[PDB]
């Protein structure tokens, strides 16, 4: 149940991750990308 | 004398407009750093 937003499509070619969003009377809350905190950006590292 | 009579505005610390920008790091960094330069302290007896 966990999985269901895909995350790619195979190429990396026309891909356009998904673009839903929550409207409310003018503001506007993405699903993808938020600058907002609380969303800790990942530092993955090539070394594994 | 009139206006501060009545005490319309007190002032709290911390000001939240740099509260929040400066915690979530997932914007363009001018608005820092700008905003970040021209937030004065503030002690009513300029407000009034």
């Amino acid at each position: 149940m966990q999985n269901f937003i895909p995350n790619t499509d195979g190429q990396f070619h026309s891909f356009r991750a998904c673009s839903y969003a929550v409207k409310d009377g003018g503001n506007i809350y993405r699903v993808v990308q938020n600058g907002d905190e609380l969303n800790e950006s990942l530092l993955i590292d090539t070394a594994i | 004398d009139y206006f501060s009579q009545a005490n319309v505005f007190t002032v709290k610390s911390e000001n939240a407009i740099v509260k929040m920008l400066n915690s979530n790091q997932n914007m363009e960094p001018t608005i820092i750093n700008w905003f970040l330069f021209r937030i004065c302290a503030i002690d009513k007896t300029v407000i009034d």
